[PDB]
């Protein structure tokens, strides 16, 4: 059993962050412990093997340490490229339950705050004949996280909404988000004003269109 | 021999 | 010097999943090989390991429903899983360990193969592609963001390029979402100057052998 704490941690650019890994039982020879970096949508990457030996091509600002039941990964001089989830893997034997993965630690890198630019896209003309329309609202290049609200003629929408967020940009730490509102073609044709509200703490950006005009 | 066959 | 997982795709609950780990540029024989999966928004999960010297070992949850086999003739390692459920929907990885002395220093990872076990419909579906353009009533500016909505496909994935790969900068392709019907939906946008020619999004859905080109023009009224 490998316990990783914390599950998530935010770290300013340039600062140092430490990721903890708790093995319920000492790994074999006190050193069978590897660290991995995984960005969303990508395969894992080996960072460190045997507690503290850096894999080839891994910068020296990554430092592995520990022994027995307790191990640490230290990342100094954090850059946006380090936004990822980090995993420890411990090995005891070549038997049942004889290696274990940590639950992972998500490292959010805090860059400069950026307010989102918000775009709304009315449904293409050939959507409505299908009986269903999807309205897309995009929030581009923002940090920190946002919440999206949909309104149809002032009425807040509570169903038919899907949200999808890109991973932190490896250069400037920002996110992109796509929000979709799905309605029946008749619901769409029965209403006029369609609104997407992107809120970022105390800031809000609102984009609307009127069906008649598009 | 539970350590990778050794 | 890379490993690759064989094709996953769309499965019904109660089906059997069979995956093969293949190597190119080096050998799998004599090197440890591991199988790991990752459910959407969850951590890496060990499925089982093929020891470098013949031993096969699993986590307890997998020992009943997973079996892992090495083929030294074909230089492959395979994974078979029975009694699939929607919970088995995940990306499946295989990986190779260069040095046995590291035990878990797993070095070369495959790109991952997507396995969708759908509770709602086991039948594949080609995507519809719809242009994303600002309301025609809007005043034009020097910059404009256009895109394509790739709606209603099954299973995953689709890939999107713009202008046959010549337009790459300012492209934001979002992760897929699953509609209430069980169908998947992906969106991609690109920012260009208003002097731009019309942009064409290239959508590939390998599971249906489909490629769709959609040319998006800014509407004007
Ligand atoms: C497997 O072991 C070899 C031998 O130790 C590793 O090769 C070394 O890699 C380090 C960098 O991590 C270099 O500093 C050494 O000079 C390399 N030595 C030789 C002889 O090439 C190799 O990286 C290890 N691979 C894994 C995946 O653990």
């Amino acid at each position: 059993d490998m316990t990783q704490t914390p599950s998530s941690k935010s770290v300013p650019v340039g600062d140092t962050v430490t990721i903890n890994c708790q093995a319920s039982e000492s790994v074999y020879s006190n050193n069978r412990l590897s660290w991995f970096q995984q960005k969303p949508g990508q395969p894992p990457k080996l960072l460190i093997y045997l507690v503290s030996t850096l894999a080839s091509g891994v910068p020296s600002r990554f430092k592995g340490s520990g022994s027995g039941t307790q191990f640490t990964l230290t990342i100094s001089d954090v850059v946006c490229d380090d936004a990822a989830t980090y995993y420890c893997v411990g090995y005891k034997s070549s038997t049942t339950d004889g290696l274990a993965f940590g639950g992972g630690t998500e490292v959010v890198v805090k860059g400069d705050p950026v307010a989102p630019t918000v775009l709304i896209f009315p449904p293409a003309a050939d959507q409505v004949a299908t009986g269903t329309v999807t309205i897309v609202c995009v929030a581009n290049k923002y940090f920190p996280d946002v919440t999206v609200t949909w309104e149809v003629d002032g009425t807040t929408q509570t169903t038919g909404i899907e949200n999808s967020k890109t991973p932190q940009n490896s250069a400037d730490c920002t996110y992109n988000l796509s929000s979709t509102l799905t309605l029946t073609s008749t619901q769409y044709n029965s209403h006029k004003e369609y609104t997407c509200k992107v809120t970022q703490g105390t800031t809000s950006v609102v984009q609307s269109f009127n069906r008649g005009d598009c | 021999n539970i350590i990778x066959g050794s | 010097q890379s490993v690759k997982e064989s094709e996953g795709g769309l499965f019904k609950p109660t089906d059997t999943l069979t995956l093969t780990c293949t190597a190119s540029g080096f050998s799998l024989n004599g090197y440890g090989v591991i199988w790991v999966r990752q459910a959407p928004g969850k951590g890496l999960e060990w499925i089982g390991s093929a020891g470098a010297y013949g031993r096969i070992y699993y986590p307890n949850w997998a020992r009943s429903r997973a079996t892992i086999t090495r083929n030294t003739n074909l230089n492959t390692v395979s994974l078979k899983m029975t009694s699939l459920t929607a919970a088995d929907t995940a990306t499946y990885f295989c990986a190779r360990r260069t040095n046995v002395s590291t035990s878990v220093g797993f070095d070369s990872w495959g790109p991952g193969t997507l396995v969708t076990v759908s509770s709602s419909s086991g039948q594949p579906k080609a995507p519809s592609v719809f242009p994303l353009a600002p309301c025609c009533g809007d005043t034009p500016s020097s910059t404009v963001t256009l895109g394509c909505l790739v709606k209603g496909y099954l299973p995953e994935p689709v890939t999107v390029t713009w202008n046959s790969g010549t337009l790459t900068n300012g492209v934001r392709t979002f992760p897929s979402v699953r509609q209430s019907s069980g169908l998947y939906s992906l969106s991609s946008v690109v920012s260009v100057t208003s002097s731009s020619q019309p942009v064409t999004c290239n959508v590939a859905h390998p599971a249906t052998n489909t490629k769709v080109d959609k040319t998006v023009a800014p509407s004007t009224c």
